[PDB]
RNA sequence: AAGAUCUCUCAGGAUCGCUGGAGUUGAUUAAUAUAAUUUUACCAGGUAGAGAUAAUGAUUAGAGGACAGGGCCUUGACCUAUUCUCAAACUCCCAAUAGGUAAAAAGGGCGAAAUAACUCAAUUUGUAUUUCACUCAUAUUAAAUAAAAUAACUCCAAGUGGG
RNA sequence: AGAACAGAAAUCUCUUGUAGACUAAAAGGGGAAAAGCUUGUUUGAUUUCUAUUUUCAGAACAAGUAGAAAACGUGAAAGCGU
RNA sequence: GACUCGUUCAUACUACAGUGGAUACACCAGAUCCCAUCAGAACUCUGAAGUUAAGCACUGUAAGGCUUGGCUAGUACUGAGGUGGGAGACCGCUCGGGAACACCAGGUGAUGAGUCAG
């Protein structure tokens, strides 16, 4: 986890570190399909109407209900 | 209206209210002194003390007696102006809370807290 | 082997969800007896007549009842023969079973066909469905109520 | 940690709604209910009392599949129709509620005797059940009371004596009975203290009631009895909320 | 047949199973008994699966909080919302497959009368039984399908018990 | 959260407390107006006999279940106790 | 309107609030007698002075839980078949059956018997 700046350098990270991993391995690039909403649209939208509140490392996501 | 603590269940006797193990000690001497001695009362050495209802008891207990909220939610009071010794709360409406036919309990709106309480310590 | 009486508690002995000491009023009181069919269902609150591992969710006929106990003819596959065991059981592990039902429901509902049938004098019969094949019909289809289909690409 | 959360509640369970409240305890229930499977169809009728605060309640009950079906009742506040007008749970006031509900449930299912098959010299003569009733089954508890004026009514009811004085002292049973036992503290109390007296005792004194007068009031009672026969929808729920947070932006 | 049970028992024996003979039963009426089956009712489950924010045992991280360790701060524990991975010897929930009971004439209906030393105030209160009735589909059928009696049942004995 | 003694050798009080306790041992089941804990009164841990269930050849023994004929025990109130 | 006996045993639970008390419930008042405890706290007994302050009745709350439905998903999973594929691990296909959590939306009770007052 870094930035898009770094995605290669991750990628091969992970491509060295498969050469010690017994069989077939895929490093998977995309954070998009990767969900936890970790998509680029999902994390602009959500930040800009308020929707996802940091807990540190990944964002929670209000859901209407309760109590403020 | 009806809502103020009342009170039962509290023991008595005839010294300065010395506390403790003390209490005990000068109770020989006083048994020693002079045959006469009150009643026992109910407990897991040994000593005796009078048994008085509720209001009336607590009363001569205050008098007796003698951070400024030491005080607790109990209804322990401790000693000012340790021991075995009873001591009691009890508010207004607490009996549904041990009554038997249609159970239930006192609400947290009735309830005593602290506050209510200091106030009756500032009443008397 | 080394089999004593209850083993298999973790699975068929143990308690239905939340089901704790249930004894209210209704569940002693029904009454068929004798000619009856009866299903034999262990219960978490009683442990005095509980009966055999076997028998569990079995069904079978009373052939006699006591003040709170129960005797059921229940079939016991043993080897190269199926038999007719006597098992005694309480009134708490008994349910009365809905077999009996489903028939009389059915010789009521067909008691009523008949009775009809015969105030009319009609000649029908009273026989059970059998779900046939399904025959023609029709539906009218504008150009807005049919939608194509077609497999998916991997996404 | 907080204890009592989501997984608590889960978890938990509550059981029956009368155990709840704190009566019908379900152990008893089951005992009363119970019979031979073989003595089927025949009820065991209970003789129920239940002590209220004002007045004793005494109904026939009779356990069924739908909940159970009431023959008889008698209530404190029906002695009113026979001239007793004070102390609606008096230990003589439950003798002649029991007593008045046997009586009416006799003469509801026809003929005063009880049973067919009496001895010949000095339902059944005796099937009917205690409601034990939640009440603690002391010496002098209402329960009993009750049943001994239901049996000396009609009903009749399978008994010790264990629960009256002298556990027996049959005087004693009889004074209580009477009211003799009340009239006795009334006259004391009065002796000590006239003003005590008045303000315990107030309603006797303004029917003009003397403690003399009991027992005479419950003996021809006795003789009478014998003789006689909102919520809103979601849709609002909503707008509430709604308006609520506009009201928030105005309010701070 | 190389299963089982008991055996100073594991190269055996006995008794069950599975085999043959012999007899009887009833079958011939395309049906009833009957069926390694499905139908429609009706059940029993906690394995596959799935879960960790349901419990148990685990178990990786930070974030937000009001006491402890270190030198007003930091580090912790502890709380709270979270968070990562988990078990077939854990279970909120939870299959398919396999398995059980059911489908009326020696019986069932609704009635009357009988019988009792049971039951119940209640020798017709119920019960059960019995005798009389009235009557339930069935020309084919009380859901299918069936070289379904080649079925039953009793006897006597064999081989087998290492796979 | 309070009380000089158990904070920190087996204590005292109130409040919160679905069982996280306890149920001789042995592990799992079951069990909260109780099968836990306390107390009272007790000896049925009884005599006789079945139908049976477990293991099973559907023999034994052993362990059970449901009753019955007795005499009692307890609650006395239903009941429950082999 | 209230109560008693119940039934289903959370739609019936819990939390925090508010609204309601003709008759009723309860809180409340007392201890001679019946009774019971160190203790009239509870329990028993006898009262009926006050009061809705609580219990109780009813509702409310971007309440929690429970509870139905959708949706997750014909996914996961799975019986039988195959001289099917795959080096192996495993994966398709034919005939069939088929989840769960999460998430979303709704809901927060119904009812037999008897009584009493209006």
């Amino acid at each position: 986890r870094t930035k898009e700046n770094f995605v290669s350098k991750a990628c091969e990270a992970l491509r060295r570190a498969k050469y010690k991993f017994p069989g077939r391995q895929k490093v998977f690039v995309s954070n998009k399909w990767g969900f936890t909403p970790f998509s680029k649209d999902e994390y602009q939208q959500y930040k800009k109407k308020g929707r996802i509140i940091s807990d540190g490392v990944s964002c929670k996501f209000i859901r209407e209900k309760g109590p403020l | 209206v009806m809502r103020e603590i009342k009170v039962n269940k509290l023991v008595l006797n005839i010294c300065v209210g010395e506390s403790g193990d003390r209490l005990t000690r000068a109770a020989r001497v006083l048994e020693q002194l002079t045959e006469q001695k009150p009643i026992f009362g109910k407990c897991r050495k040994i000593s005796c003390f009078v048994t008085v209802r509720g209001k009336k008891a607590l009363e001569i207990l205050e008098k007796g007696l003698k951070r400024r909220k030491n005080f607790s939610d109990t209804g322990n009071f401790g000693f000012g102006i340790g021991m075995d010794f009873y001591v009691h709360l009890s508010r207004s409406g607490y009996r549904v809370t041990r009554r038997t036919r249609r159970r239930s309990k006192i609400s947290k709106t009735h309830k005593v807290t602290k506050e209510d309480a200091m106030k009756w310590f500032q009443t008397k | 082997k080394s089999r004593g009486k209850r083993s298999g508690t973790r699975y068929k002995f143990s308690k239905k969800f939340r089901k704790h000491g249930e004894c209210t009023a209704n569940k002693y009181l029904e009454k068929l007896n004798y000619g009856d069919y009866v299903d034999i269902v262990c219960d978490s609150t009683q442990q005095k007549g509980m009966p055999f591992n076997y028998y569990h969710g079995k069904t079978g006929k009373i052939f006699h009842i006591t003040k709170r106990g129960v005797g059921v003819l229940v079939n016991k596959r043993v080897k190269h023969r199926i038999e007719q065991k006597k098992v005694c059981v309480r009134i708490e592990h008994v349910r009365k079973s809905r077999c009996n039902e489903d028939f009389l429901l059915r010789k009521i509902k067909n008691a009523e066909l008949i009775k009809e049938a015969k105030l009319k004098n009609e000649h029908i019969n009273i026989k059970r469905k059998t779900e046939g094949p399904k025959p023609a019909a029709m539906i009218k289809v504008p150009p807005s109520k049919i939608i194509t289909i077609e497999p998916l690409p991997f996404y | 940690k907080v204890v009592k959360n989501k997984a608590y509640f889960k978890r938990y369970q509550v059981k029956y709604r009368r155990r709840r409240e704190g009566k019908t305890d379900y152990r008893a229930r089951k005992a009363l209910i119970l019979q031979d499977k073989n003595k089927y169809n025949a009820q065991k009728l209970r003789f129920v009392v239940r002590k209220t605060n004002s007045q004793v309640i005494c109904q026939i009950a009779c356990a069924h599949i739908e909940g159970d079906k009431i023959l008889a009742e008698a209530k404190s506040k029906e002695l009113i129709r026979y001239g007793i007008p004070v102390g609606l749970k008096n230990y003589a006031a439950a003798y002649a509620t029991g007593l008045l509900c046997a009586r009416r449930f006799l003469k509801s299912l026809n003929l005063d005797t009880q049973f067919l098959g009496v001895e010949k010299v000095t339902r059944k003569p005796i099937k009917a059940f205690l409601d034990v009733g939640i009440t603690r089954t002391t010496t002098g508890n209402r329960v009993f009371a009750a049943l001994k004026g239901a049996c000396d009514g009609g009903l009749n009811i399978p008994h010790g004596n264990n629960r009256f004085p002298g556990s027996f002292n049959p005087e004693q049973l009889r004074k209580n009975i009477l009211g003799i036992h009340v009239a006795e503290y009334m006259k004391t109390l009065q002796e000590e203290d006239n003003d005590k007296y008045k303000t315990h005792f107030n309603d006797y004194l303004k029917n003009n009631i003397g403690a003399d007068d009991i027992e005479q009031m419950y003996l021809n009672a006795h003789e009478k009895i014998r003789q006689n026969p909102k919520k809103l929808n979601a849709k609002l729920r909503k707008k509430r909320v709604k308006e609520k947070l506009a009201l928030y932006v105005e309010l701070q």
